[PDB]
């Protein structure tokens, strides 16, 4: 519950209507109807997943809400669909090539819902009488509507001895493997032992004696390749990034078995999204790889964001729009974000204030909207926070003009920093 | 259903009996000379006589060189391996670059080997022990096998009532014998008694590539000696040596071949984005193509006359040096006309599952010939979604117009 | 602390690792072995000493040795999914067991009997199979074991033997999995 | 050993109750607006309401940016963690730059985890009161309870524990006369060792005899452990327990610091939230002071202005000393403070003016005081004058050598002659430029 | 013998008075550089100085490497001589500075004087008594006795699979090894056991001899850079990085130096400083020259001979700084520079004749003149290379010696750098 509000916490989805009509202000967003409708339609395409290898480029001036609309789409997509957010400079690893990192990122945003039929027996253990030789045992499971006694085997008795199960424990035994899983207790333990005090759990299902076809959908991403590349996979799946596995017999074989599962009804493919923020940091080799990697059937939807116009492509000398080669730039379609006006700026500032739980006068809102239209929006939020803190220190109830104007001089913007920078501190 | 891809519409070259390139067939359209050259190339591949040859599918962007190579692969068939590669793939941080290209050349080649495996299955009746005289029982009969100690099982593998299946080089405890009536609740699950004979030999025609054997003999993981387990305990790697690469492997493969044990299956290696490879890659490819054991390689370049990477001083056509560019045949693909653009747009819409009206198709073809064909191809799906939202089953001109208004092409974005 | 190691809500890590294991090594051979016709005593002695030193710390056991996978057997689910007849049979048997009625499964092919055995094992339904291989007295013994034994749920017959030894019935529920439409077979089959 | 560091006089921002700035601000002098901004941002940190916020301590060299940084750090107190980092440390040959930055961000975040355990200890006097066989079944011999006579230094208290634990008692060598470590819920017995009262001087053995427990038998030990999120990341990264990890050759290379985002985020964050909302731990976000931020590569800034966008990112205090300079890793891309113009928009710039000659004199005097050497009025005036001429940091470095020269010359206080001689024996770079 | 490029150089060619002869010991001319070489070789033989540097500077093909090999030969195999190349410093698993320090350490050698004795004995007489005391029998071709050993030797022996009738070597201080068979294993007619047998050893049962093993400090460092084996720490598999990344100097090299000094004071060890010949010095980076001009100043640095072929050029790693000999002025100073002069046509012909005599090729008078002309035309190395194929063709054509026709034909067949560049303009 203790998680602080970040720069994109004010947004909590992409405000859209039944007909995908964008709204002025909803779900923490304001203005920018065109790019928001583009986000809505690409999100509909993602949730459809019928087509693979689609790319979208979010372009615009800084502070136009590129990362904002990206996080909004991520939120609107909701759980059950992977959304791999990554920065352009994260692919540069000292233990795995750029192409390998891109393959990892692509396969990481693809999920397979594996269906598994289970048969679990549950109930209340009324009698767990076990005859230890130092071989024979019987279990008396009880439910709210029926009871049954089961003769326990040697291995089952040993498993029960492993996980201590006293009378009155709510357990869920899997008839397939016999794994002992304790859920709780139905009553106290004799009220006499001067220890082991806990709370009592609710009774089990009436038909819990034998659940026939308990369906559990195990969801896992296509990053499962780490499970095969090495005999010990947890080390690679948890921390180790040195996963330069062999592409042959791993990628192709896993894809083939995933197709077999999809055809045989075991699992279903759920393509996610790969959001590369500041994609301009990718080397030209990474762009050349994305050009081809984006053509596979397992290719997720590649959302990218650029904050530049004509700029040199990293790893070469010639320039291209958005710092992306002409090929990949032409392949994808671009979503331009128009700057926000004064009203939109004021509304965004008000939404941020509401998020931060801070209140300020109308004149404060006006002067702060002015300052934000002049300097920037993020700087306006910084001033919101600073003025709220100055007001709290001042013992006031709401932020007045005298606090925003004070924190404006206390904290400087880059435009004024460079102005006072004429002291030639260093070069 | 299977999700659509970028090149899932191409099914093959679609040539006539004499190789005549039809206007449109097998998903492809246009590029008659290119598709005829590709027919000749697949004939070469099927010949399985020449080795080390290569071809360059150099052409302007959007001509379909990649889709063309994928159609070539489809036409060739799944038997002959077709290894796709990106120029950036060679750049690795654990294996040498030229060695990456070498292992790619190797994996590109296929090998179909035949082997007879003796399998021992049945419920274990006796497990008395170095050599272990195990007893397997099946519906046919019982046999006391004089198995070797190397197969002695470490895990539970109960002495009795355990169903085991062994083959000569690991054992698999299938499941517990069908004693479900002995106990009412037991952790172990049961399977029926195997009906097949204990000792059975089955011939499996397995298809593998030469690089599989290469990397396997490089760092084997079989055997039972402790030194082996300690060696393969952690950090697998690459960079097989040339002496083991050639020599022993080629000799054993030729042995299997001339003895009827295996059958060589030459494949293809599609090195895409060759225009951005370093000069070292080209210098190694020089000798690679000049080898009696190198497979066919299909290159797909997109750049024109540009500076070769790794030198940043000298320029050459197609970003490939002249000495190499001459070693590979050139396939010149031309740009599609607005008519061909509209035709391929309609083909993709049919494959992609989208219904488009005549006016909508015309507007899409116009937007394509104006900005880019692939741009309209990308706009196809958004228009279908807009139609669905608006309740229209088929796309109309207004839908594609609104889509284009929402999404700006690369050219328009650059104009801004 | 405990981690899921994946995107699933909650599940035993062992189950996670056991579910997804598609690939097996393509062609793993044994290790290379130099073959110098003369083997100097020094190197052989050093290697034997090293092997003895490495075998001494056996208390670890390498946790099953983490040996590679080379078989990749087919999933048991495919037995049912491969045929809708077996899915309908699963539904019928689940219904009958929820009702408490035994079942008498009738099939014609012994291979189909093995298929039904694997299917019931997938459903954990205890069964007793009576086929032609078992002699008349063995068939009667199997029928007696099935009778009066409420822990046995299903009974599988071949429908091609005489079956004149069966005496008593338990739940009066029969399932004709296969239909033969043969001249004499079906007649006496349905008769008995 | 006091081991006076370069600048240890700073003890805090020294702001008045009203939040304004004063001269004697707990060691640090001058820099009114800068210290007020430091107070505002430290109040922000204490609020623990905002995350991913960055501040830039831009200012010419010698303005004491690191001084005020350490001041605000001390003001925060040892309670919240403070991870100092320099731009050069990001360049690692084994782990990528962005992952080092993320590890530093994690270190900057703290987490206090409490743990209360009810345990019983004392000399055991085992005895099983015979009880009639299970009344539900037949007759025979059973045990319904097992009484353990735990004897502690304060007294004795018999515990009628559950009989099922008898297996644990027999498992360990729990004989009458030894100290056992009982657990309330678990019940597992862990023998600490025999009592020292029986440790005869003639018995040769160690680690087997332990003193009697002091206090009541029932002890509710409350312990708190503060570990940063990076500590938990590292702990959950590497394995422990068997698995042939004892190998030397193929395992001794412990530097596998490479980390993935799935483990870093996700499960760890969820378990942390579970411990927080359950009452087992309390999150404590700290601060990440990054001096020489201009030394980072553009591949580092492009990841910084994305990590700062996360809700979990802590407060970062950048301190750039250079001016308009080309960004590292870029082709003649000049930007203010050597930082891309895109990141400067996300940081609050706290400008620091140059110290007034009077402030120079105050700094020199307080540094001399901290050093513990008396300086005459004339010597202090000369030190201030030379600190006005050249860089101020040169004067403070002339105190200890001048002090030693004075002590060796037979005098205690630093006379003007001593500083005059040291200025000729040692001089600054501005004068050394005369090649 | 596989005559090499510097085989005829079997010495430096200095007389008793120290002057360099006009032509002797395989060398011809170059009296000044030869005198400098004969002075620095005496400097090295003095064994008193440390870290002194030398630079054999001069145009290409002047014999600087020949002079280095002559110095090495004159010094003799009793002192280490490490031939080193600049490109070798660019290691992938060890830093350049560390490779340079390892080469410096290799350039220092010490002789270990030790008198070891053995206690070979018969195993058939094995009769322990008490595990606390054991006795072994001695039976050689010259005598028979018995010995008494500490039970530790008996443990180390039974560790090996000893058998009756085997020859076992027991050292007085530590160690033991088995030799199977003493003319009794093949007598029983039992087949082989994967090992070869050996007859009983001759000589006395107890032997003693003086031992002198030439070991260098780098060997000690490498041996101390590992756990030495023994217990579970003996784990060793393929790919083991025996040349580990680096080794600290204060706590590892310092201890080696201390123990060496101790054993030298005790008279057990004798130090013999060697020479470090670093060829192609211009290939080293500036960050290597800066550490080299400082490491050679230590009290333990040995004599280092340098050789810079190319003249003034840009220093490696700088791209802007240019210094003579491709070496920075910092390292250039403090290094005695020995200038090598070019050879005259008569000296070239004499060197060609010496090469022909050494390699076994026989050349005629006119043939020698033509070969010397072809050499002075482009370079002496071209004539040295053409000398062999000339005699090869002569043998092919049935001629024992080389004539004008053969030399002219082989010169027209192949081409030199000058000729190649002349025709390369096409
Ligand atoms: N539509 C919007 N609604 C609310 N805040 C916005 C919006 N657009 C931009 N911002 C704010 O501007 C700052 C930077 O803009 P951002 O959302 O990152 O877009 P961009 O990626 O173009 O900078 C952020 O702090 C963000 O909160
Ligand atoms: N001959 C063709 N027939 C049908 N569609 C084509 C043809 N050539 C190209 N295409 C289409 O053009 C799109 C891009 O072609 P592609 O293979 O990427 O060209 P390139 O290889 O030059 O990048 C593909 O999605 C495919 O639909
Ligand atoms: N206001 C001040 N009061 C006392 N000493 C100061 C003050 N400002 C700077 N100093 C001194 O300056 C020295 C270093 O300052 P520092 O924080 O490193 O600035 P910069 O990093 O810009 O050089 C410290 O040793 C400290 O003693
Ligand atoms: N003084 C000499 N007398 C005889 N032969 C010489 C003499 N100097 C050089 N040579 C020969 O000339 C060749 C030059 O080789 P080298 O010493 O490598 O030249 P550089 O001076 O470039 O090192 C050597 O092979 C050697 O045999």
């Amino acid at each position: 519950r203790i998680e602080r509000i970040g720069a994109h916490s004010h947004i909590r989805g992409l405000g859209l209507d039944d007909a995908l009509e964008p709204r002025q202000a909803s779900q923490g967003m304001v203005g920018q109807l065109a790019a928001r409708r583009a986000a809505g339609v690409v999100l509909e395409m993602i949730r459809e997943g019928k087509i693979a290898g689609r790319a979208v480029l979010i372009a615009g001036q800084p502070g136009t809400g590129k990362t904002a609309i990206a996080m909004g789409m991520a939120q609107a997509l909701g759980p059950d669909t992977p959304f791999t957010a990554i920065a352009g400079s994260e692919i540069f690893s000292l233990e795995m090539s750029k192409t390998e990192a891109l393959t990892q990122a692509f396969r990481r945003s693809i999920g397979v819902r594996i269906k598994e039929e289970t048969e679990i027996i549950e109930g209340e253990v009324v009698e767990i009488q076990i005859d230890r030789p130092a071989k024979v045992g019987k279990l008396t499971l009880k439910t709210t509507e029926m009871e049954t006694i089961y003769d326990l085997g040697t291995k089952m008795i040993e498993s029960l001895t492993k996980d201590k199960v006293q009378a009155g424990d709510v357990i869920t035994i899997d008839k397939a493997t016999g794994k002992i899983s304790k859920l709780g207790r139905s009553f106290t333990r004799a009220r006499d032992y001067d220890a082991m005090g806990s709370q009592t759990k609710f009774v089990q299902c009436p038909d819990g004696e034998l659940q026939k076809r308990k369906e559990v959908v195990h969801t896992v991403s296509l990053h499962e390749i780490d499970v095969i590349n090495s005999r010990t996979q947890g080390f690679l799946a948890l921390f180790s990034g040195d996963t330069g596995e062999i592409k042959s017999e791993v990628r192709e074989q896993i894809n083939a078995k995933v197709a077999e599962w999809r055809e045989e009804g075991k699992a279903e493919i759920i393509p996610g999204v790969l959001f590369i923020d500041e994609v301009h940091m990718l080397d030209i080799e990474s762009f050349s790889f994305l050009n081809r990697a984006l053509e596979s059937d397992m290719a997720p939807v590649l959302i990218m964001a650029t904050n530049r116009g004509i700029t040199r492509i990293r790893g070469t000398s010639y320039q291209s729009p958005h710092g992306i080669p002409i090929d990949l730039l032409d392949r994808l379609l671009i979503v331009s974000t128009t700057p926000y006006s004064e009203k939109d700026t004021k509304q965004i500032l008000r939404i941020r204030c509401e998020e931060e739980d801070v209140e300020m006068s109308e004149d404060a809102y006006t002067v702060l909207t002015r300052i934000g239209l002049e300097t920037s929006l993020r700087y306006a939020i910084q001033l919101i926070t600073a003025a709220s803190l100055v007001c709290r220190k001042r013992k006031g109830t709401e932020v007045q003009v005298d606090d925003i104007k004070r924190v404006y001089s206390l904290f400087l913007d880059e435009s004024r920093s460079t102005q006072y920078m004429k002291e030639y501190q260093d070069a | 259903t299977q999700r659509i891809a970028s090149h899932s519409h191409v099914k093959g070259l679609g040539l006539d009996e004499s190789g005549l390139a039809k206007q449109a067939a097998s998903g492809l359209v246009g590029q008659e000379n290119a598709r005829e050259a590709c027919g000749v190339i697949v004939e070469l591949i099927k010949s399985k006589k020449m080795a080390g040859r290569a071809v360059l599918l150099a052409g302007p962007p959007g001509t379909g060189k990649t889709a063309l190579a994928l159609a070539i692969a489809q036409e060739l068939g799944s038997k002959v391996p077709f290894c796709p590669m990106v120029g950036s793939e060679v750049y690795s941080t654990e294996i040498k670059k030229t060695e990456v290209l070498m292992e790619n050349f190797r994996r590109a080649i296929g090998l179909r080997i035949k082997e007879t495996k003796e399998v021992y299955e049945g419920e274990v009746t006796e497990l008395t022990p170095s050599h272990v005289i195990i007893g397997l029982k099946t519906a046919k009969g019982t046999k006391q096998l004089k198995l070797d100690p190397s197969i002695f099982e470490s895990l539970q593998k109960e002495r009795v009532e355990a169903g085991d299946v062994i083959y000569i080089a690991v054992k698999r405890q299938g499941r517990c014998d069908t004693y479900a009536t002995e106990f009412d609740l037991e952790a172990e699950e049961y399977v029926p008694l195997p009906k097949g004979d204990v000792h059975k030999k089955k011939e499996i025609i397995q298809d593998v590539t030469l690089h599989d054997l290469d990397v396997a003999n490089a760092r084997p993981q079989g055997g039972q000696d402790i030194l082996s387990m300690m060696g393969q305990l952690m950090k697998p790697k690459k960079t097989e040596i040339t002496d083991k690469l050639r020599g022993e492997i080629n000799k054993v493969v030729n042995k299997y071949i001339d003895q009827g044990i295996a059958e060589l299956v030459p494949g293809v290696l599609f090195v895409d984005e060759v225009h951005m490879l370093d000069i070292e890659c080209f210098t190694y490819l020089h000798r690679a193509l000049e080898s009696s054991i190198a497979p066919i390689v299909i290159f797909a370049s997109n750049r024109g006359n540009c500076v070769i990477r790794g030198t940043e001083d000298i320029t050459s056509p197609h970003g490939i040096p002249l000495d190499l560019l001459d070693r590979v045949m050139i396939i010149r693909t031309m740009l599609y006309t607005p008519q061909e653009m509209k035709q391929i747009i309609k083909i993709r819409a049919q494959t992609e599952g989208i219904n488009i009206s005549e006016e909508a198709l015309n507007h899409l073809g116009e937007i394509g010939t104006k900005t880019t064909l692939r741009y309209s191809v990308q706009l196809l799906t958004p228009a279908n979604l807009l139609a669905k939202i608006n309740g229209k089953d088929s796309i109309e001109k207004e839908h594609v117009e609104e889509i284009s208004e929402l999404f700006y092409d690369a050219k328009s974005s650059a104009k801004i | 602390l405990t981690l899921c190691r994946c995107g699933e809500s909650l599940q035993d890590v062992i189950d996670r690792v056991a579910f997804v294991i598609p690939p097996v090594v393509a062609a793993p051979p044994s290790l290379r072995v130099p073959r110098p016709p003369p083997l100097y005593s020094h190197r052989m002695r050093i290697l034997r000493q090293g092997l003895r030193e490495h075998a001494a710390p056996y208390f670890q056991q390498l946790r099953q040795t983490t040996a590679p996978r080379l078989l990749q057997f087919p999933e048991l689910r495919l037995v049912q999914f491969d045929s809708g007849k077996l899915e309908a049979l699963a539904i019928l048997l689940q219904k009958l067991k929820s009702e408490g009625r035994r079942v008498l499964i009738l099939s014609q092919m012994i291979l189909m009997l093995d298929i039904l055995e694997m299917f019931l094992n997938f459903h954990y339904l205890t069964y007793v199979r009576i086929d032609e291989n078992a002699s008349s007295e063995q068939r009667q013994e199997l029928m007696r074991s099935f009778n009066r034994d409420r822990r046995i749920f299903c009974a599988i017959l071949s429908t091609h033997s005489r079956t004149t030894g069966i005496n008593l019935v338990e739940a009066d529920t029969v399932v004709f999995y296969d239909n033969d439409l043969n001249p004499v077979m079906d007649a006496k089959a349905q008769e008995w």
